[PDB]
C-alpha cells in the first residue's frame, strides 16, 4: 500500500532553517487525486497543519496563515518526495513533524501519515549524561520488594535509551519520561522493583545508552555497606 | 435564487473565514435544504479558497485575495432537499477581486540618455521616459502613474529649463538659452508616482546632452 | 481560524463500555468532521470522515454522529487496543483540530507505595543533590507530592515525570526530584516527601536524616 518515509536533522538551532523530507511509496507525488501535507504536534499547541502542495494542471501550494512567511512545501518528482523548509526556527517549533496524504485535497481527512520526526529548537551543545545510582534502601523496601534505580541526569538531546541487566530485566521496571530542567539539559531516573531476597545473590546493573553524544554507561546498583567504609 | 455579484478588496484581513453572502432557496419554505458550491476557487484547483455553509447558505471566503494572481472567480450554488433532488438550477457566482496599491512604479531603465540641439525654443521635445505599474489603472489610480523632475544638475543658467509631461513623460524644453560649451551634460532627476502623484516615488536618471548647433 | 473544543480531555473506561466523546467547533462546519485515534509514539489513524463516514478498515464499533458545532464519537464495546487519544478535525476553512480526548482504563484505587532515595556520594562530590521521590503504581493518576526539608515547606526547585497506564495492571508511577546545591543539602537534616492520593486515607510522608 501508499507508505511515507521521513527523513531529516531533529536538532535545529534558534534562527536556522529546519529541513525535512518525505518519500513515497506505492504512490506519486504528482497524483491527480492527492494533496501532500506536513502538520507538526506539540505538547502545547497541539496538532497543526503547516501546508499542503498538489499537481493538477501544474503545482500549487497552500500555506497555515501563521507560517506562510517561513514556510516551504516543495516536490521532487524524479526521487518521489516533498520537502518541508521553516526558515528562522524559534522554540515555539519544537514539535513531531508528520508528512500526510490527503484523498482528493484533503476534503475526507488525511489517511496516510509519515512515521514522524521529533524536531527540538535549542541552543544547548550535544552533552552525555552523567549516571548516578539510587541505591536499595530501608527508604525503597515493603513486603517482598525492593526499589532501586538510575538518575540519568544532564544530557542533551533526547533520547537515552535506559535497559536493565543488558535487556534481560524488564519486570518491575518504569523508565521515566525526561523532564527539561531550566539548563535546558535533560534529565530522567529509571527505577525497577526486585525481589528484596535476591539483594546478595542478584547484580542489578542499568544500561544507559545516548545516541547522539556516542556515550554507554554501566552503572552497578546496590545496597550501601551497612558500616560507613 | 440569483445572487449579485461579489465584490472583495485583494489583501483582506478577514478574520478568515469571512461571510460573503448568503444564498437562499424560496422552496426552503417547505423542506431542509442543502447547499454546496462548485468550480475553480472550491472544489477545483486553487481548492479551497470559497466554502459554502450547507445547512445555512452562508458563502466564505477562507484567505486573503490577490488580483494580479486571479483577479475574478466564477463559481456554481446547487440547492438540493434531503432525498438529494435539485430544489433550483445551478446559480452563477462571480467573485470580483478589487485592486490595492501593493506594486510600486517601475522605471523601464535606471538611465534614460536622450539629447538636444543648443539653439531650440521652448516646447521642443527633448525625450521620452517611461515607468510602470503592475496595479489598476482603469477602476482605480494604484496603477496611474504621474511623473516629474525633482532636481536639475547643473543649474546653469537656471532650475527650471526643462519639464515632463505629467502622464506621457515627454521631457521639453521650457527656457530658451542652451550651450554645449557652456553645460554640455544635463543630469535630470526624474520621479514617478502612482496613485497620481499621491502614492510612492521611484527615481530614475535623464542624461540630456546639448548638441552643437 | 475555526477552533475544535473536545470534551472530556481525559475518560476512564472499562473493556465491554460504550464510551462517548464530544468536539465542538466554534462555528457550524456541517459534516466537514474527521475522527483520528493516536496511540503514543506513533501518527495519528483516520477513524472517521464526513462526520459518521468508517474509514475502510476500521472496526464497526467506532460510529460518529452530529451536525453543525456539536460531534460526537462513540466506541461501542471498548476493545484494549481501543485506550488512546482521540482528536477531531474540521476540514470547512483549511484543517484544525480539537486538543483531544485521553481514553484511559478503569481500574479499582491502588494508594501508591511510597519510597525516597538520598543524593549518591558520586553525585553531592560533583556539587549537585538531587533527591527522588518514588510514587509506585497508584490508580487514579491524581496525586499531589509535597517536600519538605526541616519541616519547611519548598516551592520550585522540584520536577516531577509520571509514566503511561501500565500494560499489565492499569496502574500510574511518579518520580518528584527535588534539586539543591551540595551547599544548600549539607545545611538541612530531614528530606521529607509527603504524599496525597485517593487511596490513602490521610497524607503520608516519606523521610531521611542526611
Ligand atoms: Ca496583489
Ligand atoms: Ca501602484
Ligand atoms: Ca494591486
Amino acid at each position: 500500500q501508499v507508505q511515507l518515509q521521513q527523513s531529516g536533522p531533529g536538532l535545529v538551532k534558534p534562527s536556522q532553517t529546519l529541513s525535512l523530507t518525505c518519500a513515497i511509496s506505492g504512490d506519486s507525488v504528482s497524483s491527480q487525486s492527492a494533496a501532500w501535507n506536513w502538520i507538526r504536534q506539540s505538547p502545547s499547541r497541539g496538532l497543526e497543519w503547516l501546508g499542503r502542495i498538489y499537481y493538477r494542471s501544474k503545482w500549487y501550494n497552500d500555506y497555515a496563515l501563521s507560517v506562510k512567511s517561513r514556510i516551504t512545501i516543495n516536490p521532487d518528482t524524479s526521487k518521489n518526495q516533498f520537502s518541508l523548509q521553516l526558515n528562522s526556527v524559534t522554540p515555539e517549533d519544537t514539535a513531531v513533524y508528520y508528512c500526510a496524504r490527503g484523498e482528493g485535497y484533503g476534503r475526507e481527512g488525511f489517511a496516510i501519515w509519515g512515521q514522524g520526526t521529533l524536531v527540538t529548537v535549542s541552543s544547548a551543545s550535544t552533552k552525555g549524561p552523567s549516571v548516578f545510582p539510587l541505591a536499595p534502601s530501608s527508604k525503597s523496601t515493603s513486603g517482598g520488594t525492593a526499589a532501586l534505580g538510575c538518575l540519568v541526569k544532564d544530557y542533551f538531546p533526547e533520547p537515552v535509551t535506559v535497559s536493565w541487566n543488558s535487556g534481560a530485566l524488564t519486570s518491575g521496571v518504569h523508565t521515566f519520561p525526561a523532564v527539561l530542567q531550566s539548563s535546558g539539559l535533560y534529565s530522567l531516573s529509571s527505577v525497577v522493583t526486585v525481589p528484596s531476597s535476591s539483594l546478595g545473590t542478584q547484580t542489578y546493573i542499568c544500561n544507559v545508552n545516548h545516541k547522539p553524544s556516542n556515550t554507554k554507561v554501566d552503572k552497578k546498583v546496590e545496597p550501601k555497606s551497612e558500616f560507613d567504609y | 435564487w440569483v445572487v449579485a455579484p461579489i465584490s472583495v478588496p485583494e489583501n483582506g484581513k478577514g478574520p478568515f473565514p469571512q461571510r460573503l453572502n448568503q444564498l437562499k432557496s424560496n422552496k426552503d419554505r417547505d423542506t431542509k435544504i442543502f447547499y454546496s458550491i462548485t468550480g475553480p476557487g472550491a472544489d477545483s484547483p486553487p481548492e479551497g479558497v470559497f466554502a459554502v455553509e450547507k445547512e445555512t447558505g452562508w458563502l466564505l471566503l477562507n484567505k486573503p485575495l490577490d488580483r494580479e494572481e486571479i483577479a475574478k472567480y466564477e463559481l456554481f450554488g446547487h440547492a438540493v432537499s434531503e432525498n438529494g433532488a435539485s430544489v433550483e438550477d445551478p446559480m452563477n457566482i462571480s467573485i470580483i477581486v478589487t485592486d490595492q496599491n501593493d506594486h510600486k512604479p517601475k522605471f523601464t531603465q535606471d538611465t534614460f540618455r536622450g539629447s538636444v540641439l543648443e539653439g531650440v525654443l521652448p516646447g521642443t521635445s527633448v525625450m521620452q521616459v517611461t515607468a510602470t505599474d503592475e496595479d489598476d489603472a482603469i477602476y482605480t489610480y494604484n496603477g496611474v502613474v504621474a511623473y516629474s523632475i525633482h532636481s536639475q544638475e547643473p543649474k546653469d543658467p537656471h532650475d527650471l529649463m526643462f519639464t515632463i509631461h505629467r502622464s506621457t513623460g515627454t521631457i521639453s524644453v521650457i527656457s530658451s538659452g542652451l550651450d554645449r560649451e557652456k553645460v554640455p551634460e544635463y543630469t535630470l532627476t526624474i520621479q514617478a508616482t502612482d496613485m497620481d502623484g499621491d502614492g510612492s516615488t521611484t527615481t530614475a536618471v535623464a542624461v540630456v546632452e546639448i548638441l552643437d548647433a | 481560524d475555526i477552533q475544535m473544543t473536545q470534551s472530556p480531555s481525559s475518560l476512564s473506561a472499562s473493556v465491554g463500555d460504550r464510551v462517548t466523546i464530544t468536539c465542538r467547533a466554534s462555528q457550524t462546519i456541517s459534516n466537514t468532521l474527521a475522527w483520528y485515534q493516536q496511540k503514543p509514539g506513533k501518527a495519528p489513524k483516520l477513524l472517521i470522515y464526513a462526520a459518521s463516514n468508517l474509514q475502510s478498515g476500521v472496526p464497526s464499533r467506532f460510529s460518529g454522529s452530529g451536525s453543525g458545532t456539536d460531534f460526537t464519537l462513540t466506541i461501542s464495546s471498548l476493545q484494549p487496543e481501543d485506550f488512546a487519544t482521540y482528536y477531531c478535525q474540521q476540514y470547512l476553512s483549511w484543517f484544525t483540530f480539537g486538543q483531544g480526548t485521553k481514553v484511559e482504563i478503569k481500574r479499582t484505587v491502588a494508594a501508591p507505595s511510597v519510597f525516597i532515595f538520598p543524593p549518591s556520594d558520586e553525585q553531592l562530590k560533583s556539587g549537585t543533590a538531587s533527591v527522588v521521590c518514588l510514587l509506585n503504581n497508584f490508580y487514579p493518576r491524581e496525586a499531589k507530592v509535597q517536600w519538605k526539608v526541616d519541616n519547611a515547606l519548598q516551592s520550585g526547585n522540584s520536577q516531577e515525570s509520571v509514566t503511561e497506564q501500565d500494560s499489565k495492571d492499569s496502574t500510574y508511577s511518579l518520580s518528584s526530584t527535588l534539586t539543591l546545591s551540595k551547599a544548600d543539602y549539607e545545611k538541612h537534616k530531614v528530606y521529607a516527601c509527603e504524599v496525597t492520593h485517593q487511596g490513602l486515607s490521610s497524607p503520608v510522608t516519606k523521610s531521611f536524616n542526611r
